[PDB]
């Protein structure tokens, strides 16, 4: 639906539906970019609706493949960032900078892979600073840990708050054997995404396309090996 | 009256030597129907009597004027209370009308005839009669549509009624344009139960449910007119035990269903039963508390949209598993909740961020903060809080009050189906006073 | 063998103000009747410690220490007091990770602490009370949040400072009233 | 209706003696074992798994956290005579609530 | 509607609070209630 | 303590001992213990419960 | 690890007539399964035990 | 001097007191806003006689690994892996035989 | 603890969530009605604020046919109206509070039509209500 | 999905069918009374 088409419908129109979960089809337009004003431009409703999770696997085969299997989602119409904001920069020759601030902007995502492995990730863009032509603009955007710094575990060991070793054995706690599990660590990582203006309307200032973002999945606290997760899909944003 | 010696029936089943004295069984529903417009006379002066207008009602403990103040009496803009005549003249009106009803009941129990077969043909009934029961159940059906008429006049001709979703702030409004449309009262009646349909109880604006009290009244009128100018049919005679005790049973579980749909309308429903009256709902509460932190963090300095909680789900706002914006946190179960204070902040989509950050009221915020302290949660002996609480606060929502209290009798009067029902089919084949030991039926079937 | 007859149909309750008075050495103050005499002493100094008997997290310390001066403003500014004396609300001393995971706070931060009010008030007879309230807000977002009322003067040498700690949970709940009165009632 | 019926009225009331008597026997002989503090408290192999991996989580872990929240904040005055001063900061408690 | 509360029933004549059996029950109360969901409340009271 | 927890392991010998020199043989299939249980069991079971119905008679 | 490396027995026999697909998603050949349908491992499995 | 877990919990918090009985120093479990914390306090462990003889730590991630034995009474090596010992502590032939008879 | 500063966040409102659950304070007090009623002025202001959104932000969102938005707008920001025009009229002497509320009730009635077109949808028929509705809302508050 | 939730409607309106036109068979008359 493009944008006016959602504010026509009501929210009990809309609700369970699956329509909140999906951003703004930009029709009309045009393809080509340069019917933006160069300058700089605030940037609303910036929305990123995924289209496929891939996870990277590595392959037992040899060779180094380490090719991204296709997944299955578990948590439902949970995972479109919606309503970020932050500043838009387009030039003369069509230089493109993207810079988010606020926002939705993450969303706890998890998928499952062949096998039953259930791979948790916190798919955001915070702190996207995309810069390029049009055609492929693209930044590194921060991932927060997937849990944060109080998140205590089944044992109740945390990295801000709870025990520091397995308090279940009194005597076995604080061996070498837990002592990974004991510590947790909540620091961020870092992800690559790679935006694309398909279509822009410089009439409603709205501009649209696609995106493909590869970041790291969730590390349990620092307590496992992260894996890549691959995400495409479309995005939608309004200048003004 | 009677003795065991004479009918079989103990003491503690007394009231059962009234199956078939009809002018007696009479004085009996005369009079109880006295006690209940008697209590209501003698709690509504009650509730008057102790009320102050320094707190809400739902912080006094009364259950029956808030049912005055939504049929919009004696209530204002925004739920106050600007006047207690309307309410004492509802009290006296009923107790004074209790008298004359008691007298009835009095008098047609002990003085009255015993039965009104004899004496006054057209009152008196027998209950193996199907055509006299049915026509006995049409006029009182069409009593009951007239009643029902009663609520969409009030609504539309007399003053008004208590709208809390009303532009403008809820206020009392004249309903002009009643939704009667069949698809839409088909709609509620057939939903699910389940949570985001919620079955009946989910009737969201005073169109409706005046709409929907012109469909019960036209049908009661129909079906009055229609259950007296017949008969039951042969596929009803062969599927209904026609004694007095089963059409008791019939009642029983009827008014049992009534009961758990008032407990879950007194629980969940915010139209019917304003919150300005009622108090908040438990889901209102728990969204009330994560919009209070919201507003107070925002004011501290925060972006509420992308601060992330301990388990990762957004803290103050997230997703429901179908993509509307949500408050987060546990309240993430209660993201159906719709109130007339937080609706203004929703947009298609969910909660609008925009509307979020920079356009919310005062009036909203003062809304969700006695929301979130006057929540649903309480004691027996009537301290507010969580059972971890300490004795400082007297209040338990008159939510918890009507949802509880209206429960209980809701299941006793399922055992009441259970029981009076079990007995009606035993009684009428015959085997409700024991196994006949000459001919027991189990003798007669083949060995298992 | 005490003798005193039971208050039978007495109809005046002894005490029900809802403070007790105490008279320290040098400083007196109102402590709320529910609330019971502690033994901890978190910081230096600590000469009086009680707590509620609900929550151990709505307490008042009362914090005397020697510090050679006269008047509260040679301390510094009330501004200046309260950043050499943020020890009072805690440290997150055992926490020394990053993180950025911790919404509504700057990063590697699991606690903050916003001033809400300073106040210079001065007393009856002349004494300079630097009065401050402070809501601490932590990552795990505990009681939701802490408001520590904190009033501080000093005599003969000596710095008085009285810190009434108090849940929010409990602060809307009523547990406000008991706090701001001991706060107010600190006198030296 | 059940499938087994009671064919015997006097089996069927010395059922109705054996079944309460032997309940509270065994409960008796449990208690025993707590005057010792033999107490089956934990599976071993369950919290030796917990604390290996943290995702893994029954409600039987979540129970051993529960006894951990009753044990500190009970004892200070459940038990004076042990004069525990324990501070806040150093009793077991989640997230806000 | 919960079961009887009776936290702080017995006070003193100065105001003190005189501890029950039913406080004791509450500590227990404390305990279970911070403990149990740990990492699902983000706000202090539980409402839900 | 790392050091001294060696330091026992190359000394004096731990706990528990052992059926002779050495009888651990941690190798032995263990399983063979039900295997060997359950083909003694299953089978005498079969037999006593012949002979107790034969010799009643 | 092939399944004969493995000790599996009757795995083979399922995979001689066609069975390759499990419902936890993995192929035999070890490509990703896809919608693997009744007449899985574990279905098979299930269908001998019903 | 840390205060010994008493015979009926399974699990005590640490916490350290001076001579007088005033605690001192703790592990805390809120460690976001903690005000006992050793790192606050510079605790430190020196073990005299035994193995570990003058032997003294500073860093507080081994101090709370000693404050946590000291707990438990007096500190002790043990050998876990000649009988791939669990860790929870079991009961001697005394505790067997009064709960037997 | 780092140390920040917060001295701003009382004004703008910081106790207003605290004013309302203070159980020790009047019920109109904890809602607000009674300082309306104090200050005629903050209502009065308010009673004016209400007046440009109706007059500017709804004919946007009836010709751009977002329906949802409008009735928002309606309840929003204008959640008090009905308080605050009841509060300005009892101030006024008894014959002129007559016609002020008679008034009003006219504007109440035209609002409350508005609400429904725009739930019906109907652009057309909310356009002239729209107009009737910002018309009878000037003589309401010429009145006051 | 669709396919199954056709499946269990048409099973279940099936034994409910059974039920209402079960008890509407002079059931009252099943009886071993006289
Ligand atoms: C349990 C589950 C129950 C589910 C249904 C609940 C509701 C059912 C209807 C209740 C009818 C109460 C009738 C009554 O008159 O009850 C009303 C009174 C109310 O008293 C007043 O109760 C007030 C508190 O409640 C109310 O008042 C407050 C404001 O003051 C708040 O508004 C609060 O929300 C509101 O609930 C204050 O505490 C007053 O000080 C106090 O006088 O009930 C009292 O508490 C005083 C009377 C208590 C005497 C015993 C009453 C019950 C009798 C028999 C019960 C069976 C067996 C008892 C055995 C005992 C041992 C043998
Ligand atoms: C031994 C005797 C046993 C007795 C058992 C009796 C239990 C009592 C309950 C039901 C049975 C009695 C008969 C029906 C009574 C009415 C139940 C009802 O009005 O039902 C609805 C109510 C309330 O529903 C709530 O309705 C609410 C409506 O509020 C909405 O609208 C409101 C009004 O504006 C407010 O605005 C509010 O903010 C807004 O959210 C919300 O939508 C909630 O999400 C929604 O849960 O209670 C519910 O939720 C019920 C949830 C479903 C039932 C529970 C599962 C049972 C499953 C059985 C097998 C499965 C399916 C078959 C079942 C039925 C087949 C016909
Ligand atoms: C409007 C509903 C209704 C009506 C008209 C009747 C009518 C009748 N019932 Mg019935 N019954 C009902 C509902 C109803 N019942 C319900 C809901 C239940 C489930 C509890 C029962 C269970 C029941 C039983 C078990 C029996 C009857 C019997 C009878 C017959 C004689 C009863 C009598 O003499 O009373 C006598 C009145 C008393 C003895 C007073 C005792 C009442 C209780 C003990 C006290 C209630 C007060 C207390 C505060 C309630 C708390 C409720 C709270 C917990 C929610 C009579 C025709 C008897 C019968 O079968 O006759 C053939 C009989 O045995 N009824
Ligand atoms: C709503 C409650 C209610 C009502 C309306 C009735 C009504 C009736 N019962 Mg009944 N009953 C009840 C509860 C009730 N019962 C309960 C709880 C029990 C269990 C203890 C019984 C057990 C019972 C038995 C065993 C019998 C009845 C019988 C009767 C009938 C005649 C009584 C009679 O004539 O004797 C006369 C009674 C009196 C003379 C007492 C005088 C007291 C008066 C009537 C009360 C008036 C007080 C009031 C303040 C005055 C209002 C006046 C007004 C103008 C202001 C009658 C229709 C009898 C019957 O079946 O008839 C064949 C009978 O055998 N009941
Ligand atoms: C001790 C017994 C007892 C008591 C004290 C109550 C008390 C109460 N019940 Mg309850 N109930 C009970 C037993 C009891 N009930 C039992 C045994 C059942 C069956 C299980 C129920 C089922 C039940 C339901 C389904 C409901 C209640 C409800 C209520 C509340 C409102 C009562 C009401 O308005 O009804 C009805 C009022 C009348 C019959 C008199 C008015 C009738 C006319 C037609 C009204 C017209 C007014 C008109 C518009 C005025 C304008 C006039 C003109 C200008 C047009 C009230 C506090 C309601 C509630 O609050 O839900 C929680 C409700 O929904 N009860
Ligand atoms: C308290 C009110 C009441 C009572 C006690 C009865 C009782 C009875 N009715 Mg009656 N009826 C009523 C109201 C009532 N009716 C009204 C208001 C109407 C107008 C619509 C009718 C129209 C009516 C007709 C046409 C017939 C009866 C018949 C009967 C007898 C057969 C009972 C039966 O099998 O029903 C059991 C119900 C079913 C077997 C089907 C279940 C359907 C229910 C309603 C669930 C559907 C829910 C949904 C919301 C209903 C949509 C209806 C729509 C208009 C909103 C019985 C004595 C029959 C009879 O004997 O003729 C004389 C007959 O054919 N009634
Ligand atoms: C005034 C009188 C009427 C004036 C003008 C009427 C004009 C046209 C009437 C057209 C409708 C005729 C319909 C055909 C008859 C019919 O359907 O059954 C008409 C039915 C026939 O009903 C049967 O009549 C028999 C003979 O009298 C027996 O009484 C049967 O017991 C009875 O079931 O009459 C009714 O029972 C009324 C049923 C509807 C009741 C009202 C429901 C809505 C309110
Ligand atoms: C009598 C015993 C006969 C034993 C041999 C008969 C054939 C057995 C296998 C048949 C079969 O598996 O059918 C399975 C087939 C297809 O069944 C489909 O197979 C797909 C394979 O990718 C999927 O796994 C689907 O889940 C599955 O439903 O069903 C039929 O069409 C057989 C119909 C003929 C059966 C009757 C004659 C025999
Ligand atoms: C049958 C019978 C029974 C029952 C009975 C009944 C149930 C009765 C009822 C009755 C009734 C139901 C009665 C009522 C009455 C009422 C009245 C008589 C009223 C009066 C009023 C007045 C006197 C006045 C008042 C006032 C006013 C005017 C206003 C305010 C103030 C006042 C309140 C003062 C029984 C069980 C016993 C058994 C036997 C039989
Ligand atoms: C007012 C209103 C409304 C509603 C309306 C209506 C219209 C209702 C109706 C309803 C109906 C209309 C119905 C209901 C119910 C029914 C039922 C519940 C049924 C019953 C029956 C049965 C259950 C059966 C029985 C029998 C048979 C015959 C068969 C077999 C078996 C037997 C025999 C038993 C609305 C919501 C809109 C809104 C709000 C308010
Ligand atoms: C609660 C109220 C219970 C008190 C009722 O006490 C009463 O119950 C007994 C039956 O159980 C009565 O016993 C009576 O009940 C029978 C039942 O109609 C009567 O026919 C007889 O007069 C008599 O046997 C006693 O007269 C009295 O003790
Ligand atoms: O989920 Mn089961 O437990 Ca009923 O409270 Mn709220 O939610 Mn959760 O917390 Mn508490
Ligand atoms: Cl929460
Ligand atoms: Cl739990």
């Amino acid at each position: 639906l493009t944008f006016d088409q959602l504010q026509g419908l009501t929210y009990l129109q809309v609700k369970g539906t699956g329509i909140a979960n999906t951003c703004p089809t930009l029709d009309s337009g045009s393809s080509n970019v340069k019917d933006l004003k160069p300058g700089t431009y605030k940037l609303g409703k910036f929305c990123m609706e995924p289209t496929s999770f891939t996870v990277k696997e590595e392959s037992q085969f040899k060779g180094g493949d380490a090719e991204f299997v296709p997944t299955k989602l578990m948590t439902r119409l949970t995972y479109t960032l919606d309503e970020m904001s932050g500043q838009f920069k387009v030039d003369g020759s069509g230089n493109v900078e993207l810079k988010e601030t606020d926002g939705i902007d993450y969303a706890p995502v998890t998928v499952q892979l062949p096998g039953g492995e259930r791979v948790p990730f916190l798919f955001s863009v915070k702190e996207l600073d995309a810069k390029g032509n049009a055609d492929g603009f693209g930044g590194e955007f921060v991932v927060p840990s997937y849990r944060g710094a109080t998140f205590l575990d089944p044992k109740g060991r945390g990295a801000a708050t709870g025990y520091d070793t397995a308090v279940a054995l009194p005597a076995a706690g604080d061996d070498e054997e837990y002592l990974k599990e004991n510590i947790k660590s909540a620091g961020a990582m870092k992800g690559q995404a790679v935006f694309s203006i398909a279509k822009v309307d410089a009439a409603t200032g709205e501009i649209a396309g696609v995106f493909e973002s590869v970041q790291p999945s969730d590390t349990d606290l620092g307590a496992k090996a992260p894996k890549d997760v691959k995400i495409t899909g479309l995005w939608y944003a309004q200048l003004s | 009256g009677r003795d065991q010696e004479s009918t079989g029936f103990a003491w503690w089943a007394g009231n059962a030597r009234l199956i078939n004295l009809s002018g007696k069984l009479l004085g009996a529903h005369v009079a109880h129907a006295g006690l209940i417009v008697f209590w209501a006379g003698a709690m509504n002066l009650f509730e008057v009597a102790h009320f102050v207008p320094e707190k809400p009602m739902y912080e006094q403990g009364l259950i029956l004027l808030p049912h005055l103040a939504t049929l919009g009496y004696g209530v204002g803009p925004g739920g106050e209370v600007i006047d207690t005549y309307p309410y004492f003249v509802s009290g006296v009106l009923h107790l004074i009308s209790s008298a004359v009803l008691g007298f009835g009941g009095v008098y047609h129990s002990l003085v009255g005839p015993e039965t009104l077969e004899e004496s006054f043909p057209f009152f008196g009934y027998v209950w193996k009669d199907k055509n006299k029961m049915t026509t006995i159940l049409g006029i009182h059906l069409i009593v009951l549509g007239l009643g029902a008429w009663l609520l969409v006049w009030k609504a539309m001709y007399f003053g008004g009624i208590y709208d809390t979703w009303a532009p403008g702030g809820g206020d009392v409004r004249i309903i002009t344009n009643p939704t009667v449309s069949p698809g839409v009262i088909f709609g509620y009646l057939f939903r699910s139960p389940f949570g985001g349909d919620g079955w009946i109880v989910s009737v969201d604006n005073m169109e409706d449910v005046i709409g929907g009290h012109i469909w019960i009244g036209t049908l009661c009128i129909f079906g009055g007119i229609w259950h007296i100018l017949t008969k039951p049919w042969a596929w009803a005679r062969r599927a209904f035990v026609w004694s007095g005790e089963a059409y008791l049973s019939y009642s029983l579980g009827a008014i049992s269903i009534m009961g758990f749909t008032a407990c879950c309308m007194a629980w969940f429903n915010t139209t019917a039963y304003p919150s300005e009256f009622y108090g908040p709902t438990g889901p209102e509460a728990s969204q009330s508390q994560t919009f209070t932190f919201l507003v107070r963090d925002q004011r501290l300095g925060a972006n509420v949209a992308s601060a992330q909680g301990p388990t990762g789900l957004g803290k103050y706002l997230m997703r429901s598993p179908t993509g509307e914006i949500i408050f987060g946190g546990e309240t993430m179960r209660f993201w159906d909740f719709r109130g007339p204070w937080l609706e203004p902040l929703r947009g298609p989509n969910g909660l609008d961020l925009n509307k979020l950050k920079n356009d919310i009221q005062p009036w909203q915020e003062r809304r969700a903060a006695e929301y979130m302290t006057h929540a649903p949660l309480g004691s027996l002996n009537s301290v507010g809080g969580v059972a971890t609480e300490i004795n400082a606060v007297n209040y338990v929502s008159p939510r918890s009050w009507l949802a509880t209290s209206h429960f209980c009798l809701g299941f006793f009067f399922f055992v009441g189906h259970l029981w009076h029902a079990g007995r009606a089919r035993a009684a009428a084949a015959g085997f409700e006073k024991g196994i006949d030991r000459d001919n027991e039926p189990v003798l007669s079937m083949r060995p298992l | 063998a005490y003798g005193d007859a039971a208050r039978v149909f007495a109809g005046n309750i002894t005490n029900k103000s809802g403070f007790i008075p105490y008279a320290g050495e040098g400083f007196a103050l109102l402590i709320p009747s529910k609330w019971n005499p502690s033994k901890e002493q978190d910081f230096p100094g600590v000469v009086l410690r009680y707590e509620d008997n609900g929550d151990a997290v709505n307490n008042l310390v009362v914090l005397v220490q020697k510090v050679g001066k006269n008047n509260i403003d040679e301390l510094g500014s009330p501004d200046k007091f309260l950043q050499d004396n943020a020890y009072l609300f805690g440290e997150s001393a055992a926490f020394t990770g990053e993180t950025l995971s911790e919404g509504g706070f700057l990063p590697n931060k699991v606690a903050a602490a916003s001033v809400l009010d300073v106040q210079e008030a001065t007393d009856k007879k002349g004494k300079k009370y630097y009065k401050y309230e402070v809501l601490t807000r932590s990552a795990d977002g505990d009681e939701g949040g802490r408001h520590q009322l904190i009033a501080a003067t000093v005599s003969n040498g000596n710095l008085y400072l009285i810190k009434v700690q108090c849940g929010d949970k409990r602060w809307f709940k009523g547990a406000k009233r008991e706090a701001i009165g001991a706060w107010d009632s600190f006198t030296v | 209706i059940f499938g087994v019926a009671f064919s015997n009225k006097r089996w069927l009331h010395f059922f109705m003696l054996f079944v309460p008597v032997t309940g509270l026997w065994m409960s008796a002989i449990g208690v025993v074992g707590l005057a010792l503090n033999l107490r089956a408290y934990d599976f071993v192999s369950q919290e030796i798994r917990a604390a290996e991996d943290p995702e893994f989580e029954t409600f039987y872990t979540k129970n051993i956290l529960l006894n951990e929240g009753i044990r500190a904040w009970m004892a200070a005055q459940d038990q004076p005579h042990e004069k525990l001063v324990f501070p806040e900061e150093v009793l077991p408690r989640g997230n806000a609530l | 509607l919960n079961g009887f509360n009776f936290n702080q029933s017995v006070v003193d004549s100065q105001g003190r609070v005189i501890n029950t059996w039913a406080d004791i029950i509450n500590r227990a109360n404390l305990g279970m209630e911070v403990m149990h969901e740990r990492n699902a409340h983000n706000f202090p009271l539980d409402l839900a | 303590x790392x050091x001294x927890x060696x330091x026992x392991x190359x000394x004096x010998x731990x706990x528990x001992x052992x059926x002779x020199x050495x009888x651990x043989x941690m190798e032995v299939n263990i399983l063979g213990v039900i295997a060997t249980a359950l083909f003694i069991i299953i089978p005498t079971s079969f037999l006593l419960i012949l002979y107790v119905k034969t010799a009643s008679q | 690890n092939p399944m004969w490396r493995q000790g599996m027995f009757v795995l083979p026999f399922m995979t001689r007539l066609g069975i390759t697909q499990s419902w936890g998603g993995w192929t035999i050949s070890g490509e990703t399964a896809s919608n693997p349908g009744i007449w899985s491992y574990e279905g098979v499995a299930a269908a001998h035990i019903i | 001097f840390v205060r010994r877990m008493p015979t009926f919990f399974e699990t005590f918090p640490v916490v350290l007191l001076d001579k007088d009985g005033v605690v001192r120093a703790d592990v805390p479990f809120r460690r976001s806003e903690s005000k006992y914390s050793i790192e606050q306090v510079g605790v430190s462990v020196t073990f005299y006689g035994g193995e570990l003889d003058g032997v003294t730590f500073s860093d507080p991630a081994t101090v709370k690994k000693y404050a946590r034995r000291a707990q438990l009474g007096e500190i002790f090596e043990f050998d876990r892996a000649t009988l791939q010992s669990d860790g929870v502590f079991r009961t001697s032939p005394r505790g067997w035989f009064t709960f037997a008879h | 603890l780092d140390l920040f500063d917060d001295r701003k966040a009382r004004q703008a409102g910081f106790d207003i969530i605290y004013e309302a659950r203070d159980l020790d304070l009047p019920q109109g007090v904890r809602d607000g009605l009674a300082q309306a009623r104090e200050n005629l002025d903050v209502a009065k202001a308010r009673i004016k604020e209400a007046e440009k959104r109706i007059d500017a932000d709804l004919d946007a969102y009836i010709a751009k046919a977002y329906w949802t938005e409008g009735r928002n707008e309606l309840r929003r920001q204008v959640g008090t109206l009905r308080f605050d025009l009841n509060a300005v009229a009892d101030t006024l002497p008894k014959a002129a509070k007559k016609e002020a509320q008679a008034a009003k009730n006219e504007f109440l009635a035209a609002v409350e039509a508005l609400d429904l077109q725009l739930r019906k949808k109907n652009g057309d028929k909310a356009a002239a209500a729209l107009a009737d509705t910002k018309a009878k809302l000037d003589a309401v508050i010429a009145k006051l | 999905m669709l396919t199954l939730k056709i499946f269990v409607y048409t099973v279940v309106t099936f034994f409910v069918s059974l039920f209402i036109f079960g008890f509407l068979s002079n059931d009252p008359g099943r009886n071993p009374g006289q």
